[PDB]
């Protein structure tokens, strides 16, 4: 069933299991037009498929063409995140193969059912936890290989970076959904907040700087006291 | 016209034949039901005063033998049973009609109720879903599961309805699947009617029957089979001109017919409200739009 606090432990057990978010599939900017009417222009999505326990990330690039003549695009990005998943499980090797899919969204479980019906023994979960996964296109080099591209695309990332030579998969996804939800609350002040100084930093094969474990402690502090405020700040608290 | 008789009537129940019922005390001098309308099925059905656990029944058709009712002590049911001889079904039901002690089937002459509640139906179809061979007559009860319930466990009690499964291969094609979940007309046309049913009338048979079930016998997967003939039809794109006219007649007059107190477990507010307001179908069933909003206005 679905996904919440209380079943959080079984994301970084030994079963196959994916997220994937298709909060950034279909992707607008909202204009005006010469006559005064407003007309929407799409610009390159992806779908964010990730796996909990190992960090990697099947970045499926959606390209603007895709949608060139369709109707209903909100309502067909959900049928095209779905067959996009369908054809990644179906490239992997079996034995890669997750056991669970837990989407974001509850509005992408009937398209996933539907173009998941040839592997009946794939769970299609929800989740109740309200992640962040949204703030992926805040990641400047995801955002960057996103926007270059112009043709369908799939981009094979490590979300963790290096991280687990050190720390569990517990601790680097509460790291990971601690980053993303600061990304998401004020981009500005997380980015300055991990960037502000340019010596630490991002290795060529990396995603974010190389902080030592201390150094982490203190970014971590201040992405909590980030999202506290802004939560302030919002609330006025 | 032909006679139900019943060998007595030795426990106090209330016997229903087709829409009508009427009440039978503990040992009543009762020998049956004349005047049943030749050309239709029919069903008498059966709830214990005792025991309003399980009403049950029998499908039958006066055409197909001569068939009486006998209460068995042992397994504690009014029984149908055939006895095919004019030398003793005449003989024992001719001393019975000197003795006038049956009511009139009673039926109205302005009256096609049945007849449009049973337009569709056959015997021949309904002894393929009650599978029991050996007896003309089919019983069903208010417990009795489907084949489709039994997969999600006696089989032979089910009742074998068209197994119908939005969300399964049958009904979704390989590379249509966003197209024919959203429009089922490759599922109703080419693998329901073409294939299975082979004609729109069998279609409708069942689901005639489907609703009949659920009404007299409050048989919970009846009322499921009935639902998903339904939404199979409204969420269709692409339905034949006739079959959309004649469901709407059907549809008209069951819910004419069902119990005003019943509406709460027999009708399902999503499926209805999803083929009368939101479905392809949303503008083609006038008549049963207008009865539903003036009955059962509660429900939508
Ligand atoms: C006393 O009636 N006994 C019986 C059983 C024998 S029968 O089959 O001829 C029969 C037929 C009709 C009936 F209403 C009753 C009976």
């Amino acid at each position: 069933g679905a996904m919440n606090s209380s079943n959080y432990a079984e994301l970084f057990n030994n079963d196959i299991k994916l997220f994937v978010d298709d909060t950034n599939v279909y992707r607008v900017t909202v204009h005006k037009t010469f006559e005064g009417n407003v007309a929407t222009k799409a610009i390159n999505g992806c779908i964010f498929t990730l796996n909990p326990k190992t960090g990697h990330l099947f970045l499926k690039i959606i390209h603007t063409s895709v949608w060139a003549g369709q109707k209903r695009l909100s309502q067909l990005a959900k049928w095209k995140t779905a067959e996009e998943v369908s054809a990644l499980v179906r490239s992997l090797p079996k034995e890669e193969q997750p056991k669970q899919i837990i989407v974001t969204r509850k509005a992408m479980l009937d398209p996933l059912e539907v173009h998941m019906l040839d592997f009946p023994n794939i769970a299609i979960r929800p989740t109740e936890l309200r992640l962040p996964f949204s703030a992926a296109m805040s990641i400047d080099k995801l955002s960057d290989v996103v926007m270059k591209a112009t043709e369908p695309q799939m981009v094979l990332f490590n979300i963790y970076d290096d991280w687990l030579d050190r720390i569990s998969s517990y601790t680097a996804f509460s790291r990971l959904t601690l980053l993303l939800r600061a990304l998401k609350t004020n981009e500005e002040s997380a980015k300055m907040i991990l960037l502000s100084d340019p010596t630490i930093t991002i290795k060529s094969y990396h995603l974010w700087p190389s902080f030592t474990d201390e150094q982490w402690i203190t970014i971590e502090s201040q992405m909590r006291d980030l999202i506290l405020t802004e939560y302030g700040r919002k609330y006025n608290v | 016209m032909n006679t139900v008789p019943f060998t007595s009537a030795p426990i106090e129940v209330t016997i229903g034949i087709d829409q009508y019922s009427f009440n039978v005390k503990e040992n009543q001098p009762f020998h049956g039901i004349k005047d049943i309308p030749i050309g239709h099925v029919h069903v008498i059905h059966f709830q214990h005063a005792d025991n309003s656990s399980m009403r049950y029944g029998y499908w039958f058709d006066c055409r197909m033998g001569n068939f009486y009712i006998q209460y068995d002590p042992k397994d504690g049911l009014y029984k149908m049973m055939e006895e095919r001889d004019g030398a003793k079904f005449e003989n024992i039901v001719h001393n019975f009609k000197e003795r006038q002690m049956m009511v009139s089937y009673p039926k109205i002459d302005e009256d096609d109720t049945w007849y449009n509640l049973t337009e569709f139906v056959q015997m021949d179809k309904i002894r393929k879903i009650v599978r029991k061979d050996e007896n003309q007559f089919s019983y069903v009860d208010s417990s009795m599961t489907t084949v489709q319930e039994n997969e999600l466990s006696d089989p032979a009690h089910s009742l074998n309805y068209t197994v119908i499964n939005f969300k399964s291969r049958e009904a979704i094609r390989p590379g249509h699947e966003m197209e024919d979940f959203l429009d089922k007309s490759y599922y109703l046309n080419t693998v329901m009617l073409q294939g299975i049913f082979k004609n729109s009338s069998n279609y409708f048979g069942e689901l005639q029957f489907a609703f009949l079930n659920a009404m007299f016998f409050g048989n919970y997967g009846s009322s499921l089979q009935w639902h998903a003939m339904i939404e199979l039809i409204c969420s269709s794109a692409t339905v034949p001109k006739h079959m959309l006219d004649k469901l709407d007649e059907i549809l008209y007059y069951q819910i004419k017919t069902l119990p005003e107190q019943y509406s709460d477990i027999l009708l399902n507010e999503r499926v209805w409200n999803i083929c009368l307001y939101s479905s392809f179908q949303k503008n083609s069933l006038h008549n049963t739009e207008k009865i539903m909003e003036n009955k059962y206005p509660e429900l939508l």
